[PDB]
DNA sequence: CCCCCCGGCCCCCCCGGC
DNA sequence: TTTCGGGGGGGCCGGGGGG
């Protein structure tokens, strides 16, 4: 803790403000305006991992009131206890008395809230609803199905989108320019393919990248160092192996899959993920083939989930793609 | 075992110290500079605030090179304090850039030595200061009659409300098995200094606090013999205990109106 | 009575050759470079991220973060700095929250004056969670804000052999490390590099034997090797191990034995092949072994055409999937003999 | 009973009747006692006059599918009570374990309605457990095999050493009876135990009451008159 | 700002008996007690939002006027219920004497009471016989099944009915002339539409829409308030092509964001819901999704498994 | 007295007498113990891989191995159930079959296996060698019957304490044990003794006791109907002399256990009546067959095996007869309750064969 | 120096979906 | 029956205070 060089990218680069949250252009007006006129409803934050939701409330947090605004808000999360017991006196106890510094109104923060007991959520209600006059609940989630339909009548919804790739680069730009580094184009798109609209992802693989390079002053990210250091396969290995299944004999599609993963070590099950992109733009005469295709690979992935036989694995991948394709003819 | 040297003469009164709130708050930060030591931490719930100051003057010999902060959960250190005896001196040592604080404590008479070792905690609480604020009513009177009106009063009800008056001090509760009402006066006797009520008004106040908080509060009167509260309607409640060298202030926010 | 206590070195050199060879810093790591050199670089760049390493059994992965930590702090400070839990500690909801909460807030150690001078002794302390993969999902969530709060004096390394056991939070959070299969292109010169030390002599094409039969996993060919060394040197005769040997030592089936079952296979009638299967299980052969055998033999075979492989791959992956749940290994290999006859 | 009786009722499952007791009141009919419902279907869904069967299905075809979807959620309920507690698989446990076998065999009842009979099974498959183990951590230490084993393999060598004696030699043979316990540290709860484990044409309650009186009266005289070794020495 | 403007739900929440729509006789027999008093021990059971709690609190105002403060125990979740509470606190109450006109009562007020435990309930059944000739009971629940039998036994069964869309338009018709809110014909019909009878989700919903907004129109309502994934999966499990349902799963509910887990529960949810569709079909279709949901909850949640669990159904559909 | 499978048995690994290769395997590696890695030996029941065991374990200390002693451990677990677990040890070794307390067996890996790995030995316990064992050895009975949990508790045991310990798991199937315990152990296949070396066992025995055989031929059939089982085999051997005053004739029967002849009649039953009630008695007799600890992975695999030897069924039938049973054995493998599996599959076969 | 009040462990019993 | 985790209720044990 010496200073936040010393800290993962993923922290390091944390928004401090609303401005620099990308991606969530609509959530962030939203609430921006709601502040603006003290017109602030019980809030709920509900999306995938890494787009922004913690971010954002810290920096509401902040922004409402300043720098002092840990001491001023009440944060709760997945590892503090948030037993019935911690409803009835901690919560209820700051919901219920004023302000140490200030005369303004209370923040409570339950991050993580899909993980709250059901007696937990259902002692929130009357909490929530008889200090409403001047305490405010905001409650983040990835799961909405563990959340009560009370709770969910009480809050108003806003959905965190996965980033789009526009928002992503900008943060890309961003942290080149901070950390004085250099990225191919194509470095930078498969970079935003592999990151699946997470943020997180990309700091990571972009500080690992950083890592690699022998001179990170003189040397460029480029496609070959990402693909590398994720050891993942490239798009022309995936192409090669797809083609070699769809055309060439069974002998010769299996050389081609086991030199292809000889060559870098790749993974059986990132080449399965990678085929299925590529096959789902394919146009299909029959849905049956279709059909076949998603229900053997599924089982073949499910299968690796719990190890067993690469090999056969993968003689069963190349076997389940020819015999599905085989339906294109009649 | 250089860095940071401060003595306690007899070692009960940091265990009293401590002991005035540590059933308030678990985790505080003590910044220790040349000109002595302060402490400020929040509960849990938010709704209180301690504050404690010790002066140089209070200990026998102390020595700070240069300013350092130590994180300490409270039942560890009382019960680190409790080892030691009414009759042994106490010494806290610390190091350069320190992971624990050493208590040892000493017994010349015995040739009797006891060293403890506190592992220290990364907590990121910086120091607020407590702006200075004209408080309406200012009250002085002994610990022991709030304490005990304290004590009677929480009996009834989870709230007191305080109101200050016109020469008037009134403590209220009011429960479901009934209701309690104590009204107490200015009085100064030359006799007995120790027992007069002190009042300084400048506008009335009526704030209603927490009973459990107002509990917590009240066990500082074995620091202190006398108890200063200071009410506004618009700052929250100071109650502030005054040492030999220095001070416990509580800050405790009232319970919204309505 | 009593025993002198044995010296460090001394122990290990009467250890197995997988703990008598474990790596002692990351460049003993043989055919991990893609992260090797990415954990390298953080003894200068003092910034490493929290790491969540995944791969098959094997394959270096407890070597690699011990190697780290010990290159990162030294022998005397690497205990203060390190928090270890595996599966044989008890790691509920209630442990997450509060032990290792608990050492997560801790201040850092303090570094001795030799552990400065000589060690990069970063400001950070680190929590292994060795076999992760074993944890609950509520346990899991349990971390996911201590592993943000406290980064400032913490980084979490979390290891699995199966990534997918590991909830999606977390494997954002954490920096992701694939561990590759080891096999005879990538490990050959560590094995080379032991069985030199180890003085053990064997015919040219050996080592590349164990490493494929290994398929992936250096530990179990170590232990291979060996167990050959151990053979040669009880034998005496001072001729070099070869292959047989080594097939015989790993419980790889015998070639005539696996033409008989296919030729079994290829008459068709099934109390023949029920027969010839009773008698086969009494040789204890695994069956995974014989499945694996099998595959190897039918599908790099050009006597069968595309829709006879096809209907194999899919029989063999189905056969495979069963036995890895612990099912009766002469039932499943007799309905896979008997399905594939039928083909 | 009612909820056993409700949901092999077949007028239920028809178009009709389906529209009026729906799927959702199934399985809220199950979760009224989840922890019996599966027990009751399986105990009764063999003993039903179908009246959904479907053109040229027989009875056994469809209880033969009900068996099947049994052992699914018998899967579902295993994965349930693991150290994972996914109790939100507990509506789907509702459907593969009462719901769709009932809906397989819904009709009549031909007969009375049973109680499961699973529960008495399983306590008295615990207790024949806990005394074979008790009577093979007696004999370990001569024998050479587990629990299974000995169950499988020595008792009815043991039975022959044991119980055969009496009745071919009369009392003359409680001498060798009793050295055959002594060399494997048996005593006479063991003896009974062990005689107590027998299925099949080896069933011994018939033989052991035929053995007259006074053999069994001298063979518990001499047992008690004489020491005897001990294998597990508690302290 | 360290403001806030005062919920529309609280602001305009009903003081009286007349002020609440929906469920007329109901109404109109509570409106009759307290005109004449001798309120029965009663249990209001409904769905969320309805106006329990707002019916409970304007009877018990309604009955005891000046005396309201000390005739009235109100206790929810968010209080201590246990099985002390009900032998002291409660039975104080009961026993506490309290002069009343000649047709009051004291009332005790059990907010959410399906929450409370059996010992508390078993101890509440002679407290309730013994004192009724002072004392009365009002619980408010959401599902009238978790109170024991000797409970309902000594009460009054209230069953409350889902608000209908003409009630819901009244009310916000009313909240809309006292607040001069500008708002459109389609903007109404989009919130009643996604409220779905929760008076108190579309009052919330439209006070966020005009705070965001100002004008209430499909637009700002439905940027405000998003379409329930519940209807985007009965959409996609309708769909007549496998094409058309992963069109609808990859563009409209899996790059909106929506968690794997969240998808297969509704679709199970949806599937038990469809009376459009042949109950076994149902049945196969929940084998399938049932499925899917143990190897999602086991950590597979990736989009390959949902596209086979739909290409599994279509299948069985075909 | 002591049967004479008991009696008998080899105490050394110059006493055993079939599979010789094993034997000089065996040898070779107690040659050089003080690096001997875990072992896991896997084979089919009831061939000798016990005594093997043993064998080596007197190999490489001595016949102190063989001077046993019982003892009980108590455990308690997180809703305070007290369980007590047998430990048999020795001098030398300490032998445990979790197992035996089912789902709590990691308990036993997590406090009693952990406790003894952080222990290091040092009583004198002299080696040939010159100096003295610094490694106790643990057996672990039945390893195949742990729970996944356990196995992953046995992880890392194995090897941060293997300087301290060296553990020795006997199993008749590898197909349970997890990936990773099968990378940290030795592999030691043990095939079942041959008919001609269960033919020479039977011989000796035959021999010592003083038994009257009309001709050797007698034997062999024990052997063949042993399946390769020598335990099966001298227990047979044991019964047959019994029943014939120890006397054994060229037309003297072979026997069969209680519920061998259970599982035969219920397969007549199955392929004479295929009828909702005939399934209901068949239901009655699985019952009748697990409540006397029955295995229901033994029974299965009887039946299908009884089922599969039928004469009147054609290759139709025998195909979905196995097919269904390698279902319904990973069911069992994954399921809780047996009876309905069993039930399902009996089900699936009346109805192929109808 | 002894008795009583009252906070905190310790244990044991019971849901777990909507 | 029951493989975690949470919640509740009752029983002692012991610290502190009072007489
Ligand atoms: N919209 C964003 N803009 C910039 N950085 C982001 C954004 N979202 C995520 N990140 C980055 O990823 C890190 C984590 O962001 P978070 O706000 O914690 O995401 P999250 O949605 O709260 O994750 P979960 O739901 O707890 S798994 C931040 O410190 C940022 O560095
Ligand atoms: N990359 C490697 N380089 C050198 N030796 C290795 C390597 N991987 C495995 N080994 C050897 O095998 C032994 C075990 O290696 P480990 O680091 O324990 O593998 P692992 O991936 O942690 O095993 P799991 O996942 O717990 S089954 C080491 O002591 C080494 O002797
Ligand atoms: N019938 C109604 N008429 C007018 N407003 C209503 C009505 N029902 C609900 N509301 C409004 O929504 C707010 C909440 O109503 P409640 O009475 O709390 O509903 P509820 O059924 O008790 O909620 P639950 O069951 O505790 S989740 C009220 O203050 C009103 O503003
Ligand atoms: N004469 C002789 N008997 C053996 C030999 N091996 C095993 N046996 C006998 O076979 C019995 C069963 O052996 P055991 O190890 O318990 O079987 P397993 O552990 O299930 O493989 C033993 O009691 C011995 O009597 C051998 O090599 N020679
Ligand atoms: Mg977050
Ligand atoms: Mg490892
Ligand atoms: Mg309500």
């Amino acid at each position: 803790k010496r200073s936040k060089e010393n800290l993962p990218w993923v922290e390091k680069y944390r928004p401090e403000t609303l401005d620099e949250v990308y991606g969530q252009n609509e959530v962030i007006t939203t609430v921006r305006k709601f502040v603006d006129e003290g017109k602030l409803p019980h809030l709920l934050f509900y999306g995938p991992p890494g787009t922004g939701k913690t971010s954002t409330i810290v920096a509401l947090a902040r922004e409402i009131y300043g720098k002092n605004y840990s001491n001023m808000v009440l944060e709760l999360n997945a590892s503090d206890d948030r037993g019935i017991d911690v409803v009835r006196n901690q919560i209820k106890d700051f919901a219920s008395t004023r302000q140490i510094f200030s005369k303004g109104f209370k923040l409570i923060i339950l991050d993580e809230a899909d993980a709250m007991t059901n007696a937990a959520q259902n002692a929130l209600r009357r909490v929530i609803e008889r200090y409403t006059k001047n305490t405010r609940f905001c409650v983040l989630a990835n799961y909405a199905h563990k959340l009560t339909p009370a709770l969910l009548s009480r809050c108003t919804r806003f959905r965190f989108q996965p980033l789009p790739q526009e928002a992503i680069e900008r943060r890309i730009a961003n942290v080149l320019v901070h950390e004085k580094l250099k990225l191919s184009p194509n470095a930078e798109k498969a970079l935003i393919e592999l990151s699946n609209g997470d943020m997180r992802r990309v700091l990571n693989v972009l500080q690992s990248c950083k890592a690699t390079l022998d001179n990170p002053d003189e040397d460029e990210i480029s496609d070959d160092v990402i693909y590398e250091c994720c050891g993942a396969p490239r798009p022309s290995d995936l192409k090669a192996v797809l083609k070699s299944i769809l055309e060439d004999d069974w002998g010769t599609a299996h050389y081609t899959l086991n030199k292809v993963r000889s060559a870098k070590g790749l993974a059986l099950i990132d080449l399965i993920e990678g085929i299925v992109k590529i096959l789902e733009d394919y146009e299909l005469q029959n849905e049956e083939t279709r059909v076949h295709l998603l229900t053997k690979l599924a089982d073949i992935e499910y299968s690796i989930s719990k190890g067993g036989n690469d090999q056969i694995q993968g003689s069963a991948v190349i076997g389940a793609i020819k015999a599905s394709f085989e339906n294109e003819t009649v | 075992a250089s860095m940071l040297e401060a003595k306690f003469e007899e070692a009960s009164l940091f265990k009293r110290i401590i002991d005035g709130f540590k059933d308030c708050v678990q985790l505080v930060n003590f910044q220790c500079k040349e000109d002595g030591i302060i402490a400020q931490a929040v509960d849990d719930s938010r709704v209180l605030l301690v504050s404690l100051e010790i002066g140089v003057e209070a200990f026998q010999e102390y020595r700070c090179d240069h300013p350092v902060t130590l994180g300490m959960d409270l039942t560890s250190l009382s019960k680190i304090l409790r080892c030691g005896n009414n009759t042994d001196t106490l010494t806290l040592i610390a190091d350069n850039t320190p992971d624990s604080i050493i208590l040892l404590f000493e017994d010349t008479k015995k040739d009797r030595i006891a060293e403890y070792s506190l592992k220290l905690m990364d907590i990121d609480a910086d120091f607020l200061k407590i702006e200075e604020l004209q408080y309406d009513s200012t009250l002085s009177l002994p610990s022991s009659e709030f304490s005990k009106i304290v004590r009677d009063l929480s009996q009834l009800s989870d709230s007191i409300n305080i109101m200050i008056t016109k020469e008037t001090i009134k403590f209220v509760a009011d429960g479901d098995i009934g209701s309690g009402s104590v009204i107490i006066k200015p009085f100064v006797d030359m006799e007995h200094p120790e027992t007069s009520i002190k009042l300084e008004m400048d506008q009335p106040v009526d704030l209603t606090f927490g009973a459990k908080y107002l509990l917590d509060i009240i066990k500082g009167s074995s620091l202190s013999d006398r108890v200063g509260i200071r009410l506004s309607s618009e700052a929250p409640a100071l109650f502030q205990f005054d040492l030999k060298s220095g001070f416990l202030q509580f800050f405790l926010a009232p319970k919204f109106n309505d | 009575r009593k025993i002198s206590k044995l010296a460090a070195e001394q122990s290990l050199a009467q250890q197995p050759w997988v703990e008598k060879y474990r790596p002692k810093n990351l460049d003993e790591v043989t055919a991990q470079d893609h992260a090797v050199t990415v954990l390298k670089k953080t003894l200068k760049s003092a910034n490493l991220p929290h790491m969540l390493f995944y791969g098959p059994p094997g394959t270096g992965k407890t070597s690699t973060i011990l190697a780290l930590t010990k290159e990162l702090y030294g022998p005397d400070l690497m205990k203060s700095r390190i928090l270890e839990l595996n599966a044989s500690d008890e790691r509920g909801i209630s442990i997450v929250r509060e032990k290792v909460k608990n050492f997560a807030r801790l201040t850092v150690s303090k570094p001795s004056k030799h552990d400065l001078e000589n060690y990069p002794c970063p400001p950070y302390k680190i929590i292994i969670l060795d076999e992760a993969d074993s944890m609950t999902a509520d346990a899991q969530s349990a971390l996911r804000r201590t592993m943000e709060t406290y980064s400032g004096v913490t980084r979490f390394c979390l290891i699995c052999n199966y990534v997918t056991r590991i909830i999606d939070p977390l494997a954002s959070r954490c920096s992701k490390f694939r561990f590759k299969a080891l096999d005879a292109s990538n490990a050959i010169d560590r094995l080379r590099f032991i069985s030199e030390q180890e003085n053990v002599k064997c015919d040219d094409g050996v080592l590349e034997r164990i490493l494929d039969i290994s398929a992936g996993d250096l530990r179990r060919g170590i232990t291979l090797l060996q167990s050959a060394s151990k053979g040669a040197q009880y034998l005496g005769d001072g001729k070099n191990i070869t292959s047989t040997q080594v097939e015989e030592l790993a419980g790889v089936v015998p070639h005539d034995i696996l033409i008989e079952i296919v030729e079994k296979v290829k008459s068709g009638d099934f109390d023949e092949i029920k027969k010839y299967v009773n008698t086969f299980m009494k040789s204890g052969w695994s069956a995974a072994s014989v499945v694996n055998q099998l595959h190897e033999y039918y599908i790099t075979n050009d006597n069968f055409d595309t829709n006879f492989k096809n209907q194999i791959s899919w029989l063999l992956f189905t056969t495979d999937s069963r036995l890895n749940n612990g099912t009766n290994e002469h039932i499943q290999l007799l309905n896979l003999l008997v399905k594939i006859s039928q083909l | 009973f009612d909820i056993a009786h409700k949901m092999l009722d077949g007028q239920i499952y028809s178009d009709i009747g389906s529209r009026n007791f729906t799927l959702n009141d199934k399985i809220a009919l199950y979760f009224d006692d989840f922890d019996f419902t599966p027990l009751m279907i399986q105990e009764n869904y063999l003993s039903t006059r179908p009246s959904v069967l479907k053109p040229g299905q027989s009875h056994l075809e469809a209880v033969a599918e009900a068996a099947n979807c049994i052992s699914l959620g018998d899967i579902v309920e295993k994965k349930i009570r693991s150290s994972e507690q996914l109790w939100s698989l507990l509506p789907l446990h509702a459907v593969l374990s009462s719901v769709y076998p009932a809906s397989k065999v819904a009709g009549h009842m031909a007969g009375r309605i049973n109680f499961t009979a699973w529960l008495g099974q399983n306590s008295k498959s615990a207790k024949y457990y806990r005394l074979l183990q008790e009577i093979h951590y007696h004999t370990r230490l001569g024998t050479s095999t587990d629990k299974i084993g000995l169950r499988l393999d020595y008792l009815p060598t043991f039975r022959k050493r044991l119980l055969d004696p009496f009745l071919k030699q009369g009392a003359d043979a409680i001498s060798s009876v009793i050295e055959v316990m002594d060399d494997y540290y048996l005593t006479k709860e063991d003896w009974d135990s062990i005689m107590e484990f027998f299925v099949g044409p080896d069933v011994t309650t018939a033989i052991i009451k035929k053995i007259p009186a006074t053999v069994k009266s001298g063979f518990t005289r001499k047992y008690n008159s004489m020491t005897h070794p001990v294998a597990i020495y508690r302290t | 700002t360290l403001s806030l403007q005062l919920p529309w739900v609280e602001k305009y929440r009903p003081q009286v008996l007349s002020d609440i729509v929906g469920n007329k006789e109901t109404i109109d027999r509570l409106q009759q007690i307290a005109k004449d008093g001798n309120m029965p021990h009663m249990i209001i059971s409904g769905m969320p939002g309805i106006g329990k709690t707002t019916s409970v609190h304007c009877l018990a105002h309604e009955l005891l006027g000046r005396s309201y403060a000390d005739g009235v125990l109100e206790l929810n979740a968010s209080d201590d219920r246990g099985i002390d509470v009900v032998r002291n606190q409660i039975k104080h109450f009961a026993q506490k004497k309290l002069h009343l006109p000649p047709g009051k009562h004291k009332i005790v007020i059990l907010d959410e009471a399906d929450s409370m435990t059996a010992g508390a309930q078993q101890a509440l059944r002679r407290t309730m016989e013994l004192y009724s000739n002072s004392t009365r009971f009002a619980f408010a629940c959401n599902q009238s099944n978790k109170i024991i039998e000797p409970l309902q036994s000594r009460c009054a069964i209230l069953r409350y009915s889902k608000l209908s869309d003409e009630d819901v338009l009244k009310r916000l018709l009313q909240i809309i002339k006292l607040e001069d809110v500008k708002y459109t014909n389609d903007g109404l019909e989009a919130i009643i539409f996604t409220a779905e009878g929760d008076m108190r989700q579309a009052i919330n919903n439209l006070q966020s829409t005009v705070a965001g907004h100002g004008l209430v129109n499909a637009d700002n309502v439905f940027k405000i308030v998003d379409s329930p994934h519940p209807l985007i999966v009965k959409k996609m499990l309708l769909a007549s092509n496998l094409e058309d349902s992963i069109q609808i799963l990859r563009t409209d509910l899996w790059k909106k964001g929506y968690s794997s887990i969240d998808i297969v529960t509704t679709s199970f949810r949806v599937t038990k819901n469809l009376a459009q569709v042949k109950e076994s079909v149902r049945l196969e279709m929940i084998k399938e999704i049932g499925l899917t949901h143990m190897r999602i909850l086991e950590g597979v949640g990736t989009y390959l498994q949902l596209a086979s669990m739909l290409a599994k159904i279509h299948k069985l559909n075909n | 007295m002591s049967l004479w499978v008991d009696k008998y048995r080899p105490k050394s690994l110059n006493a055993l007498s079939h599979n010789e290769e094993l034997t000089n395997f065996l040898k070779s590696l107690s040659d050089q113990p003080r690096d001997l890695p875990h072992l896991l030996l896997y084979g089919p029941n009831g061939t000798g891989k016990k005594t093997r065991c043993m064998a080596l374990l007197e190999s490489i200390f001595g016949p102190g191995v063989y001077r046993l002693k019982i003892d009980v451990r108590q455990f308690v677990t997180a809703s305070n159930r007290k369980l007590e677990l047998n430990v048999v040890s020795s001098p030398y070794h300490l032998e445990i079959t979790p197992s035996d307390m089912g789902n709590n067996d990691r308990i036993v890996i997590q406090e009693l296996l952990k406790e003894v790995a952080q222990m290091e030995q040092v009583d004198f316990q002299d080696s040939k060698d010159g100096l003295a064992h610094r490694y106790k050895c643990v057996i672990i009975n039945e390893a195949n019957s742990l729970t996944k949990d356990a196995q992953a508790a046995l992880r890392r045991t194995m090897e941060k304490y293997s300087k301290n310990i060296r553990l020795i798991m006997v199993c008749d199937s590898m197909s349970p044990i997890i990936a990773p315990i099968k990378s940290r152990c030795l592999l030691i296949r043990c095939p079942a003794p041959s008919d001609s070396e269960i033919s020479t066992i039977l011989s000796d025995v035959v021999t010592n006791e003083r038994i009257q055989l009309e001709t050797k031929d007698i034997l062999k059939r024990i052997a063949q109907a042993s399946n390769g089982n020598l335990r099966v085999s001298l227990l047979m051997l044991e019964s047959m002399a019994l029943n014939n005053e120890l006397a054994l004739k060229s037309s003297s029967p072979i026997i069969k256990p209680d519920w061998i002849i259970v599982i035969h009649k219920l397969t007549r039953k199955i392929v004479k009546e295929r009828s909702v009630n005939s399934l209901i008695e068949c239901r009655a007799v699985l019952y009748d067959l697990l409540a006397h600890c029955i295995p229901a992975n033994i029974i299965l695999k009887e039946l299908t095996f009884s089922l599969l030897d039928v004469e009147t069924l054609n290759t139709t039938n025998k195909s979905s007869i196995i097919e269904y049973s390698s279902v319904f054995d990973e069911r069992l493998s994954l399921g809780n309750k047996a009876i309905f599996h069993l039930e399902g599959f009996i089900a699936k076969v009346m109805c192929c064969l109808d």
